[PDB]
DNA sequence: AGGAATCCATTACT
DNA sequence: AAACGGAGACCTGGTCTCAATCTGCGTGTTC
DNA sequence: AGATTGAGACCAGGTCTCCGTTTCATGAGTCTTTCCCGCACGAGCGGGGGTGATCCC
DNA sequence: GGGATCACCCCCGCTCGTGCGGGAAAGACAGTAATGGATTCCT
């Protein structure tokens, strides 16, 4: 009569698609754990409980902790974590995958191998090609989102097309692509709208989140991928 | 050409200056980041993102994993920002002929003595079938196990032979580290060679040089002592765990892996684990230092 | 996209927390969400087993005239129609 | 102190996507024997309950009724107490939705669950099993996948867990 | 604006007539308003009623309500009727929700010019059949012409269906009948008679000053529910009829099939705007911050709260 | 042609057999239906279906009222079912040959000792206003309230000196009771003769003809007792309460309202304040009979 | 048509039996409907002003990639914005 | 000669 | 080390019954 | 008589630390093909609202 | 000219259609296992 099968963790069908779930959530000075099977990040004033399903990257900034439990609880979810620092990102981490089915892998190690496959994605990259701490947010937020949608569908950060030789080679060659597209003029507006006594890091996430949803910026990561992959 | 994968169970982590901080209840440890290639970390364990910064920079590897590697639940960066195994883990999937001379390498790993240039694909797939129906059975009998078939239940596993669970149990077991050393390696696991078309495919395709050593003899072992009224499940873990703690085993996957993608002998990169408390004699020389 | 919200309470801690990975919650054993309709049985199906001894309902956006529907079970506040339409009934001890 | 033990099943789970396929219950009351069943024709079945049950257009046809006149008798001797059942609030939804499809009319009786109570003695795990809580009060018999059948199981739960 | 009191709100509050339902059924239970709350006590429990989402609220056989559930129901504009056995038996309602009456001062001098009256009774008429040309008759053969149209219109659904038909039309003033086509059909049009009997209060039209119907005191609801009962509540009652079985509440079936119909029909959108066409109102955006004033034959309308002496 | 306007308090309504039976606080009626042609349901009342029926025959007109009729909370069908004083109602409205003629009359009605029926109506405003003002001051003298300028504010009802809040809280009290009746009868409250553009326009003119005989000496009288603090919007309202007891203010504006509309005399139908406990031997003969 | 939630502690029971009028009650203390913005906000203007000593909190859809906005006044679960996403924030001892 | 063990033929299952 | 789960611990917001008091929430000649 | 406010008693249920106990709940010796289910997308369209012309004063 | 009457878009909510990327579900792929008949041996 009841017909039911295993709970208590989430398969990837209960999970939404990558495109459903947010951009990017920011974390300072907090102590993440889990509790009563939830994710939780730990301020001084209290504790706030992550939606971690409608949330596609995590960041973490400086001098924040996180519970070996929360990984694998976010890693059920699928969403990415990335460790934001100063001058840049430091280091990367992702859970193992959202879709099963790995043809855009497959064609992805296709197109990566043939020296002429790889000639014909880096011509069709360019056609639609065409302060610091502040260009810095800009810069973070877009790779982490990025980096959740390619280890989301399976995609291999290793194989890049321009960007290469690295870990997160593939990450540095789509990243780049909508780099001088979204961010600079929402940085450029930032630096030209800016006041003192007022939280930067706070703002200038603020504005490029707005950024990213006004453009549908993440509407065209899969699709973009997809016509370039042709799948 | 040296790679340390350290597993830190039941403490936290820190640096005070340049080196990691084990919290553990029995002492403090101060292991520099330098030697570290790959930090394995287990059940009920911390990081902050000011320890992880120096992890980053020095090109180490983060895994988060069960114990000692029982399962796997994620990772990031490989080796010192090196893509030389994916590159060519990427070329021998996509050529047929290298996926071929893959296979086969992959059954001669599990059977020398039998001839494999002349197989094909489906040939593989029909002698592993064969050889492990005849692995199966005549290993059943020899532990008194009535092993009426192998059937898994993707769903609702409870329901069956004891068997069923301990051999399934067993069979995750190892699928957990060997994700984790295969992406702390470098490499993804899409890119299988006989398996294919999931997301574990390559793991599927490795998985299979030890599942006749490992999984099997400790499934029907606990399989034969198993009792009514008992997880054998948890059981069959708990012994896999105890199993995977010797490293001889992960010696394995990193030379095996390295012999698997034709890597050279000088391009070949030995690893060993590095226990916190049972190899402080040897970290000594490497300023490795103990405070309790 | 349409909304839905799940309440709970006298339920086990765990799915509590549980659901907190989907769904906010606003106070004690109240959920809101904004998911896709193929989302909303996978959450109630968890809901519908690790749910435990205790009480719980959902409210979603629904196509219904009023703009919602309801789902309750062994709940002190029963559900029933009134021609197409969903009512709280509330049973006298 | 009057209950009703409904036991049904359809052939999945959808509102608008699914039909009813076979109803039976019984009123545990007073210890007096009144074993109803009914069973409703049709000509698809999807294979999952297929292998798990055995349903066939056949079988369906020749001892199957019409889906308004089993639901009226329904509504007709369900109307004075509650509808009780393992797992019942589930079926209860669904079973009160079809009576809006073919206009039955108000159905009223509480939406208390068997199961709900039973998880309760052991609030362990997130999952439970019908053969789990049966073997847990002694009730050996597995399940016949019948009205009559799993009303008399049902019948033995309620007598030996008692919450009420 | 003023404190907000339990039991009372203004019309800003409340939403407009076409965002609203249809109405609700209740037999056999008490109504009352315990902690503010309209409420129906029936056998078993208790039941909350959204007013404010609410046409009309229909009372069946066996209903009471008392003085203070009314009141709270007069607040949010709800229509009362009581719909028993042949037919409704009597009409009730509170205050108008919307504080303009310029729907209502056209209504009455629409009403007097017989060539006013005249030409809306062929605007009305024009609605009901649009494929005819009725701008010459006058009214003592509307009766007799709309009249025949129903009379065969429901002859012609009788036969489809193949439900009998008595040839007993249906006449809300004392309704008779018993056999299973009766109250399939008679409380069909009561469910349209409610949502009406709510409209012509929520926008402030006199319930009892209609055209082709005069001689009693609910006259305009019988000339624009016409409008409709041929249209949509006929075809319903007698799909419901024709498929009735046996020893089974047809009054729950035939209702629920009005609301699909209804819903899909989109009637308030439709509905609110043939009101409009009926009486010609042009379409302007008045703000109306002054709704009182007194009338001055000699200077359009002088405001009020002004001492004149000096 | 005699209206009944049963007022009924604090009782549960029904019907035995064919007659309206009513279950007070004090006792059990039984009024016949026939007789009841206007109800007047005060607070605390209920009512059942089946006398609904009953009374939905007879055509008698229910109206939710406050007590005593105070406040007009919702309203039925018309007396008798009748509507020949709205239509006429709507043809005097219509045109201003007839709009003048009930403006001057009441005009008229509130001006005894002077006809100003042919003077201009713009001065009208100006006479009536003086007129008020007059009533204002004199009625001030007598009961010795100081009194300068009569200002209120909708949205602040407790604010500003307490005459003019008990002024306003009397008034709302006086249009209750004629609301009741012109719904009762049939009057459409939006078709107002002087006042236009509310859908209480009728409702302030034809109370207009009662401002200065009932309200306002009886806000400036209990004003003048009342002390600071005291609620005086109920205690306005109670005493207002007092003077509608005796129902002779009903009987009052009752035969006004079609003498305004050009009734003839005997279209002139009376309402008579039956009360059930009020006239006891009133009713007896009629075959009536009461329980305790 | 943004859908509209009510959840409420300690309030005066007169405003928990007022408010039915507008949205249904799927657990104590927790009201749910469909309105527009118009009308919420009105709601708002009701509660604000009959609560008092109490606490109240309300969804509602917004343009924000989770879907809605929070509403809250005097409330235990107060909410805090993280880089525009409204999350409950619940202080602790 | 008949059955029965053996072998082969063969379907059949892992 | 984390986290769950249970068994405690006592918490309080809600439900309920009980008299007591109430019939109700109020601009239209206010500038 | 029906309804609200309040005081009164109640207490189930949320919350807490303490204590014990796990380190988890369990597949894929084979992929391929042909399927089915989907809500996804565009796009067709009604439908009036707004806008724009003529039509009537 | 203004209001009154008859028609203009836009376009956007609404509806619907395919349809796509996912199911699940079978159906393929090889050597042995197992069964039975033919062969051979045995009474």
């Amino acid at each position: 009569m009841a017909g039911p099968i295993i709970a208590g963790k989430s398969e990837s069908s209960e999970l939404p698609r990558v495109e459903d779930r947010a951009t990017f959530i920011y974390i300072e000075h907090a102590k993440i754990n889990r509790v009563d099977s939830a994710v939780t990040v730990a301020e001084a004033k209290g504790v706030v409980r992550i939606p971690a399903a409608m949330i596609g990257v995590l960041l973490l900034g400086p001098g924040t902790d996180i519970s070996h439990r929360a990984v694998e609880l976010l890693g059920d979810t699928g969403t990415a974590l990335v460790w934001v620092g100063e001058q840049g990102v430091r280091y990367y981490a992702s859970g193992r995958a959202l879709a099963r089915s790995t043809r855009f892998l497959v064609k992805q190690a296709e197109l990566v191998t043939n020296e002429r496959s790889r000639l014909r994605v880096a011509r069709r990259m360019y056609q639609m090609r065409f302060i610091n701490q502040a260009l810095s947010a800009a810069h973070v937020a877009l790779y982490g989102l990025v980096h959740s949608v390619v280890a989301a569908l399976g995609l291999s950060p290793g194989l890049g097309f321009v960007h290469t030789g690295h870990d997160r080679s593939f990450i540095y060659d789509v990243a780049d692509l909508y780099k001088a597209e979204i961010t600079v003029p929402i940085a450029f507006a930032v630096a030209a709208e800016a006041e003192e006594g007022q939280d930067i890091g706070q703002l200038a996430r603020l504005r490029t989140r707005d950024a990213f949803v006004d453009g549908k910026i993440l509407k065209r990561m899969v699709k973009d991928l997809q016509t370039l992959l042709e799948i | 050409d040296r790679a340390t994968f350290i597993y830190i169970e039941h403490a936290k982590i820190n640096r005070v200056d340049s080196a990691v901080t084990v919290a553990e209840a029995k002492g403090v440890v101060r292991i520099p980041a330098a030697m570290i290639g790959v930090l394995l970390l287990g059940p009920g364990t911390d990081i902050s993102h000011r320890a992880v910064e120096l992890l980053g920079d020095t090109g180490t590897a983060l895994v988060w994993v069960g114990e000692q590697g029982v399962r796997y639940y994620a990772s990031g960066r490989a080796l010192a920002r090196s893509t030389r195994f994916l590159v060519k883990q990427a070329e021998l999937v996509t050529n047929e002929r290298s996926r071929l001379r893959v296979a086969r390498r992959m059954y001669q790993m599990r059977f020398p003595t039998e001839d494999v240039s002349k197989l094909t694909m489906q040939q593989l797939r029909s002698h592993e079938g064969a050889r492990v129906r005849r692995k199966y059975r005549e290993l059943s009998k020899k532990y008194n196990v009535p092993w009426k078939k192998r059937v898994y239940n993707p769903d609702d596993f409870a329901g069956g032979d004891p068997i069923n669970q301990a051999l399934s149990a067993a069979h995750v077991a190892l699928y957990g580290l060997v994700h984790s050393v295969v992406a702390a390696l470098g490499l993804s696991p899409g890119l299988g060679f006989v398996h294919t078309g999931h997301d574990r495919s390559f793991i599927y395709d490795v998985a299979d040089l030890y599942k006749a050593e490992i999984t099997v003899p400790i499934a029907f072992a606990v399989a034969a002592e198993a009792e009514e009224g008992q997880d054998i499940g948890q059981l069959a873990r708990l012994r896999t765990r105890d199993a995977f703690v010797d490293g001889k085993i992960l010696k394995r996957m990193v030379k095996d892996l390295q012999t698997l993608l034709e890597i050279p002998e000088e391009g070949q990169i030995e690893a060993e684990p590095l226990s916190l408390w049972d190899d402080k004699e040897k970290l000594v020389p490497y300023g490795v230092n103990y405070s309790e | 996209m349409p909304m839905t919200v799940i309440t709970l309470k006298n339920v086990p801690q765990s799915l509590r927390g549980d659901l907190t990975r989907w769904m906010q919650e606003i106070a004690t054993g109240v959920y809101v969400g904004n998911f896709n309709s193929r989302i909303r049985e996978y959450l109630w199906r968890r809901v519908q087993e690790t749910m435990g001894a205790g009480e719980a309902s959902m409210c979603f956006a629904a196509r219904n005239e009023l703009g919602y529907d309801f789902l309750t079970e062994n709940a002190s506040r029963s559900v029933i129609d009134y021609d197409g339409l969903p009512l709280i009934f509330i049973p006298k001890e | 102190i009057r209950y009703v033990v409904i036991d049904i099943e359809t052939d999945g789970k959808d509102a608008k996507r699914n039909h009813i396929l076979e109803i039976g219950a019984i009123r545990c009351e007073d210890g007096k024997e009144t074993h109803f069943t009914a069973l409703i024709s049709g000509d698809a079945v999807p294979p999952s309950i297929t292998k798990l049950t055995g349903i066939t257009a056949t079988l369906l046809q020749k001892e199957g009724q019409e889906e308004k006149k089993v639901l009226t008798a329904f509504r007709e001797f369900i109307g004075d107490d509650d509808l009780v059942g393992y797992h019942v609030s589930f079926d209860i939804e669904f079973l009160r939705q079809a009576f809006k499809k073919y206009g039955l009319g108000y159905l009223k009786n509480k939406t208390h669950d068997l199961l709900r109570i039973v998880k309760k003695e052991q609030l362990f795990q997130a999952d439970y099993k019908l053969e789990t809580s049966l073997q847990s009060y002694g009730i050996h018999k597995k399940v016949p996948h019948r009205a009559l059948g799993d009303a008399e199981l049902v019948k033995c739960l309620a007598k030996k867990l008692n919450k009420f």
